[PDB]
């Protein structure tokens, strides 16, 4: 598994080199913003259930076919599987966010996922949408939390978004 | 074990393996004789890199045969995107060509006929292109000229079996996969008694070819769309045949020019005689 | 690759669990400790080569028969491959410093070490003595928590070789 | 009574129903954790989801359960390393250990390669593969003379199997101890392995 | 019992390995974090009495019907067992604060929660609402990293109940 | 598994109480001395091999019977087992030292150990001695290390000793 | 303990099977071979004294520096423990000769070898050189199939140490 430092190290090694002063300071900056990062990961963990629930309510509000017989979130067994997948993806997105690298998300979650869903008959476009809704709400929480020091978290909100967007793209 | 998700746990490179097992690995717990499930005749399992050497050794011992090893992450990105080629762009050469109208045709015939391999500039058929430019020959005529050339003979024929050659031929010349086992056989017997050249003519003078391409149209893909007198399983063969925009026919593969359409698969569409 | 971040994530994942206050507290340690680590890293980075030539020579001075003909500290190629090897170690030490864990050392030098050294007739003693020397000189390039970090990883290599 | 073990393994007969899958999941938890209650919040829902999707076999599901932190808390952190090895033989292989050499090899592997490599060593064993395969849940075996056994395994597996109401439960005041004697373990072999 | 210290030790033991710089960095996080944690702990400890009475009442104010006859917020024994239960939660929150991890919550309240609540006809909604209220008031007893810690654990309980 | 805090918590809970101001400050002091503790654990980790080696050399210097045929550290297989056990015990002593509690040592290492050795014919008194030698050298290292800030580590040296002494007592 | 006899019995037992013609043919090999083996054994047995002193010295002649002060070929105790160790090897070679297999070598010298040598700072190179020398001299004590046997086992030890 990689994190943002480990990634630097692998690229340096492929040159046969000690880390460039370029790469050093990029990593010094990651340490600089790490308290914000911890709050951002904490924002997701602290509202995981609601993020999934709210995404869910809204997914089925839009796509009332999934909860009809014939639909891929019917009966209870399938809805529980769908709720479970929403949690799994939100979980690996939070891991990537602590790590500063998408690899755990791509390697443990996204790799093969689309082909799984197609084999199952699970409508990937609906799954992509559920991921887009989790993103909206998750970032909502990253931006408006309990008595965190005021500052600018937009860099981290972007990065979190790209992890949500990776997952969506990979699946649709 | 089948089609996978993810790659690694601690970290790995997962490889998925495929074998053919004896009742030595897997048997039912029944009263007699040891048998594995008939549908797991060739079974596949995804193993992270360290357990991999140990697994292959075990499988080989207790009797199985490894059929393949391929990284899991290669195999997770699906099947090809086919949007560029579901419905292509036709290129056709007009009566009084415009000087670069004809430039369009040559680049495309090359790409399509040679199956997206690079044809380097030393390599191109210049005298033949001269002919098309002056109108002495037509686009179908030119298309036949490339096929009988050494460059075509060399990257696609000389180094692979006849099964493969014919399967490539259908893809290049006709744009569609080969529908039947009979098609393969009918062709192999022709090459054997009339030679390579007669056999090449047989796709370019065919009724199927003539309808779709006529004579001034560069052969273009057409097997991702329903056709006539096409078995239904020839639309899955097309995925096996074309691997994406960046894929190509390539004889430079490490393993060499090989198949792509399983012989077992062809028989599913019907078996007769001759 | 073992870092505080990867470790806590691994532990969460394996219990099917979101990161919680236990895991985020851990991460803060790694981030709070980056400044000392990265100061050690910069000092070890700029004052580099001579450490290799110093340790290479010391292997021959401690094992004189080494630099004699017919021996493995003789000729340009042995002495070249030696400098390179110590340089590999220092390189991975800096990586381990920057990464926040032993991962780079574990994955690129420790995994397989003995098998390789045994096939190629390379004595660990040389490498320990290269590292003991590097440890002596790093005493005056750093101090405080950067020195402790440098030491942690040098010693980690010496234990890997014993 | 150990009426119940003569055994009859349960499995994923290609084309399993959700009821048969839930019976397999309940059987794997009863085997790996004994008669100890597991709260629904403590279940490895990720590993159950992978087995539901057919993406893992029963062997790999047993591997994920034995590597789970719940198994470490109950059996590894609450017992002595020798009692842990006795219980891992009980849970994964359905038998007592054959000789004092198996303990020394497993103790040495655990010291050199850690917990996860020690769990993999039982599951990748040719004994696990030969007699459970990929699709059979682990079950108690020490009541049948098995090929290449040691007659003292029957008595030791009886000492390790206090019956269908016993708990390898880690709370019994004293807490996690040992149950097969070192003197009695030594009869059957003793070597300068 | 899950703490940063027990987690790193567990991970070392399971690989048959001495604690290394990765694991000691982790531990420093837990120790550096103790001050904020323990301030939250002391504030939650001395306000316990009122935090509990505040949350108990709020369960009845949000679910008015509970306090009518024939209901589960009626009579001395129900209302007594309620105060006690919220008190259990606050107690384990302080323990989790002091311990440096969710262990006390995981072992004494989370393991088994749903089975118990389901057999006894206890709705999680009450308990979430008790905790939401406790979270509102703890906004003005603490601030900065002590508040973040208090929040981390209160929220952890709310997610355990959803 | 327990650490020093977890121990406090278990005793508090058995009273049905929030931690006593007594117990709180005992734990505040453990946090106070934690940098020293980290150096002490680091002293052992950084010299593990030599601690075992030096203990070993000296054990067999004293007890030359163990390395004769008939002896419990003969032939190579048995010596490797004995060297391995020295490492295992030093390892759990270092874990206890990071934790501020002996429980991991008692529960994962010492529990049943004596009866194992007696079953094996391993002379427990010799094993106890090997543990006493590891203690001498380990503490040596805790007390005289590389450029650590000067101060008083005697409290921690005592506590480390009791873990070595627990093991010895438990085994002999 | 691995011998032809124990191996075939192990293989029968593990298939729950009486010894059959396959297994008895195997045993005949071991018995037919005993004469050459045991001649090698008797020659190695009576020359033991000098084979050991010859190899011990050769370790110092090939690694001159070992015999200087501060080194591991210096003082009565090192040089004593060396003779002993080579004597152990020759002893197990004779046992393996007599036993009809590598068992005695596998169980008493190979199992654990590297761990021990690594903890005690013993270089395999010495031991290989002791054995290479013993192999040189055994060229003129034996010939034919007794020499081949002696060689088989000496070489087996040298491969165990590489
Ligand atoms: C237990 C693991 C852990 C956490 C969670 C942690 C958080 C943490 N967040 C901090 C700051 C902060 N955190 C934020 C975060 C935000 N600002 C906003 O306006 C957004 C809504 C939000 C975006 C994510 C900001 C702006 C600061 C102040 C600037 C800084 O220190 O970088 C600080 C510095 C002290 C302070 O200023 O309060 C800490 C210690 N430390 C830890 O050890
Ligand atoms: C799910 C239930 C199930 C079925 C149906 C099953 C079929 C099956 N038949 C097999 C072999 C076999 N099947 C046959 C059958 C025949 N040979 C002939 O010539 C006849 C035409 C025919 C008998 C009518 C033979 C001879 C083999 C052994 C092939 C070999 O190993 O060479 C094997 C390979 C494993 C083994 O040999 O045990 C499977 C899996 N296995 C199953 O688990
Ligand atoms: C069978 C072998 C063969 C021959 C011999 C051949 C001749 C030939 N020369 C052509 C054109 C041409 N040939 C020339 C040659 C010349 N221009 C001058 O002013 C000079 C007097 C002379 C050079 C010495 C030029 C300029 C054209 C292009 C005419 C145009 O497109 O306007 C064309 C028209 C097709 C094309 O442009 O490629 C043919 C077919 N083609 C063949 O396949
Ligand atoms: C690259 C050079 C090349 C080879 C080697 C080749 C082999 C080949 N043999 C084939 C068929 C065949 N091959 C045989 C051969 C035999 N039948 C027997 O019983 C005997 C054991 C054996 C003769 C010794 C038969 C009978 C068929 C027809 C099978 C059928 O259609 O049922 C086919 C299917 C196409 C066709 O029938 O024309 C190919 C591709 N094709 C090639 O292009
Ligand atoms: C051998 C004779 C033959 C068959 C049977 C055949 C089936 C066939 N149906 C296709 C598409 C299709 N088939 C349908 C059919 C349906 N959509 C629905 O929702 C209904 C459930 C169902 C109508 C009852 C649709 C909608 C597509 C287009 C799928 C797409 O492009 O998204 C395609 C892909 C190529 C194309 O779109 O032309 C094939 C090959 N092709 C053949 O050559
Ligand atoms: C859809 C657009 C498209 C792409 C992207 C494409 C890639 C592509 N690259 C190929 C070969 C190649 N590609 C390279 C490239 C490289 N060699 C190196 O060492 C470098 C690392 C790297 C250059 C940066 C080489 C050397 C070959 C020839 C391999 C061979 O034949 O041995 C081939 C085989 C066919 C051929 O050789 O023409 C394809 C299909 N083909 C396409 O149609
Ligand atoms: C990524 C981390 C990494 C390490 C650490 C590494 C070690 C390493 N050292 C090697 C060789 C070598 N290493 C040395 C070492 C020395 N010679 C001397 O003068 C001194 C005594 C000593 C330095 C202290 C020598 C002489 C060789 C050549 C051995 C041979 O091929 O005979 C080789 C064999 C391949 C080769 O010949 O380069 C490896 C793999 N390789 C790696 O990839
Ligand atoms: C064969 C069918 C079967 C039975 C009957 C069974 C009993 C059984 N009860 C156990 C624990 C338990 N049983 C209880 C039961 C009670 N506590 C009380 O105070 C009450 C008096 C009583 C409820 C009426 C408790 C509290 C434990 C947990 C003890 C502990 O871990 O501290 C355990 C230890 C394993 C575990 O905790 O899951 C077993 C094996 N196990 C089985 O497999
Ligand atoms: C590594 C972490 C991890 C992930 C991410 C994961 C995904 C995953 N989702 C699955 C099923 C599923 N996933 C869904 C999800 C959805 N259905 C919809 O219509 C929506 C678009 C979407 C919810 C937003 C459904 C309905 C199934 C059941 C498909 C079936 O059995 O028919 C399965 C098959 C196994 C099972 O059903 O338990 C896997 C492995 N598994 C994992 O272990
Ligand atoms: C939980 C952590 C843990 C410990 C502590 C442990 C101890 C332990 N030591 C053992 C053997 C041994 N232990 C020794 C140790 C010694 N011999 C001596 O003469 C000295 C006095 C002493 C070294 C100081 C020896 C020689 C054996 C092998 C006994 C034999 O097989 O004959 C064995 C038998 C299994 C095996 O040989 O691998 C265990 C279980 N195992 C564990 O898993
Ligand atoms: C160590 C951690 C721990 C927790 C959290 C815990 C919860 C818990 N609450 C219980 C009962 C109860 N819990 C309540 C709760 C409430 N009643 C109200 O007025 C409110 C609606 C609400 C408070 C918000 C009630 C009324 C009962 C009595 C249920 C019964 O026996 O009918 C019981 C049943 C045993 C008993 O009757 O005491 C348990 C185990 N027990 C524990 O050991
Ligand atoms: C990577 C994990 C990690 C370690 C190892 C760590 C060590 C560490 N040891 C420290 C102090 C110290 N460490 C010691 C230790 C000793 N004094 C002696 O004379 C004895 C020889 C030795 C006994 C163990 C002393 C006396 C201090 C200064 C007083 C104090 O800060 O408590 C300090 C405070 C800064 C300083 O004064 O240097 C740190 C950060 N911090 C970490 O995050
Ligand atoms: C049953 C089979 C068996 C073998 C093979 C064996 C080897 C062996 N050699 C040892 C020591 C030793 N081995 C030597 C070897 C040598 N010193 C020299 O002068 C030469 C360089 C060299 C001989 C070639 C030395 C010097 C020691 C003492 C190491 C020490 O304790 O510092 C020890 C440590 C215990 C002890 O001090 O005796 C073992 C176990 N032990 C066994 O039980």
């Amino acid at each position: 598994m990689q994190d943002a430092f480990t990634k630097a190290i692998v690229a340096a090694d492929l040159r046969g080199s000690f880390l460039s002063e370029q790469e050093l300071n990029q990593l010094t900056n990651l340490v600089k913003e790490s308290n914000k990062r911890l709050d951002a990961v904490n924002a997701i963990t602290g509202n995981a259930a609601e993020i999934i629930s709210d995404a869910a309510h809204k997914l089925f509000a839009e796509q009332t076919d999934l909860i009809r017989p014939g639909g891929n979130a019917y009966p209870n067994r399938r809805m529980a599987a769908c709720l479970r997948d929403m949690e799994i993806i939100l979980r690996y997105v939070s891991y990537a966010l602590l790590a500063g690298d998408a690899s755990v998300l791509e390697d443990r979650c996204l790799n093969g996922l689309k082909e799984t869903y197609v084999a199952l008959g699970t409508p990937t476009r609906s799954v992509a949408r559920a991921v887009q809704l989790m993103k909206e709400t998750a970032i909502g929480y990253v931006n408006s939390p309990s008595g965190v020091t005021r500052g600018d978290c937009s860099a981290l909100v972007n990065e979190a978004a790209t992890y949500f967007d990776k997952a969506a793209a990979s699946i649709a | 074990m089948n089609v996978l998700t993810t790659s690694s746990q601690r970290g790995g490179k997962l490889f998925k393996v495929t074998m053919t097992l004896s009742p030595a690995l897997s048997h039912h717990p029944w009263p007699s004789l040891d048998t594995y499930e008939p549908s797991q005749n060739s079974y596949s399992v995804v193993v992270p890199l360290d357990r991999l050497l140990a697994e292959m050794t075990y499988i080989k011992n207790k009797g199985g045969r490894v059929l393949d090893i391929s990284p899991a992450d290669l195999e997770a990105l699906g099947p090809p995107d086919i949007s560029s080629v579901a419905i292509p762009l036709k290129v056709e050469l007009w009566a009084k060509a415009d000087v670069s109208d004809v430039q369009a045709a040559i680049v495309a015939a090359y790409k399509q006929i040679f199956g997206n391999t690079y044809v380097l500039e030393s390599e191109r058929l210049t005298s033949a292109e001269s002919l098309l430019r002056n109108g002495s020959i037509s686009v179908r005529e030119f298309v036949r000229l490339l096929a009988k050339s050494e460059l075509y003979k060399e990257r696609f024929f000389f180094c692979t079996s006849n099964n493969r050659f014919t399967e490539l031929n259908f893809k290049h010349f006709l744009g569609r996969a080969p529908y039947n086992q009979s098609e393969i056989a009918a062709h192999l017997d022709r090459y054997q008694t009339f030679g390579y050249d007669a056999e090449i003519d047989s796709y370019i003078d065919s009724d199927e070819y003539i309808q779709a391409f006529g004579e001034n149209v560069v052969p273009y893909y057409r097997g991702f769309k329903s056709q006539s007198g096409q078995t239904v399983e020839s639309f899955n063969r097309m995925f096996k045949l074309y691997r994406g925009d960046a894929g190509s026919d390539t004889n430079l593969n490490l393993q060499g020019q090989k198949r792509r359409v399983d012989p077992k698969n062809l028989l599913r569409s019907g078996r007769g005689i001759v | 690759m073992k870092t505080v971040i990867t470790e806590v994530i691994a532990s969460a994942d394996s219990q099917g669990r979101f990161l919680n206050n236990t895991e985020l507290q851990a991460a803060n340690g790694r981030f709070q400790r980056a400044t000392a680590s990265m100061e050690a890293a910069r000092a070890l980075t700029s004052n580099a080569d001579s450490l290799v030539k110093g340790a290479v020579q010391e292997v021959y001075n401690k094992f004189p028969y080494l630099t004699q003909p017919g021996q493995m500290g003789y000729g340009d190629t042995n002495q070249a491959k030696c400098a390179r090897d110590i340089s590999h170690y220092l390189r991975f030490i800096t990586y381990s410093l920057v990464a926040g864990g032993t991962g780079p050392l574990d994955d690129y030098i420790v995994a397989g070490l003995r098998e390789v050294n045994r096939t190629f007739n390379l004595s660990p003693s040389w490498y320990i003595e290269a590292l003991k020397h590097i440890k002596g000189k790093v005493g005056s390039q750093l101090s405080g928590q950067p020195l402790t970090e440098a030491n942690a990883y040098i010693d980690y290599c010496i234990n890997a070789l014993s | 009574i150990t009426a119940v073990a003569p055994a009859q393994a349960v499995e994923l007969r290609p084309n399993f129903g959700e009821t048969e899958l839930q019976a397999v999941i309940r059987a794997t938890y009863k085997q790996l954790f004994g008669n100890t209650y597991i709260l629904e919040a403590d279940r490895v829902v990720q590993a159950e989801s992978l087995l539901r999707n057919g993406s893992i076999n029963v062997r790999e599901f047993v591997r994920l359960l034995a590597k789970s932190e719940l198994y470490k808390e109950r059996f590894f952190h609450c017992t002595s390393n020798n009692r842990f090895i006795e219980l891992t033989f009980k849970h994964l292989l359905g038998r007592a250990p054959y000789n004092q050499s198996e303990f020394v090899e497993h103790l040495d592997r655990y010291q050199k390669s850690g917990y996860d490599a020690e769990i993999d060593s039982y599951i990748d064993s040719d004994e696990y593969r030969r007699v459970f395969g990929e699709n059979t849940v682990p079950y108690f075996r020490g009541f049948k003379y098995q090929t290449g056994q040691a007659a003292g395994v029957f008595e030791r597996t009886l000492k390790l199997y206090g019956g269908d109401a016993d708990s390898d439960t880690n709370r019994n005041r004293q807490g996690q101890l040992r149950q097969v004697d070192p003197q009695e373990l030594l009869r059957s072999g003793r070597g300068i392995v």
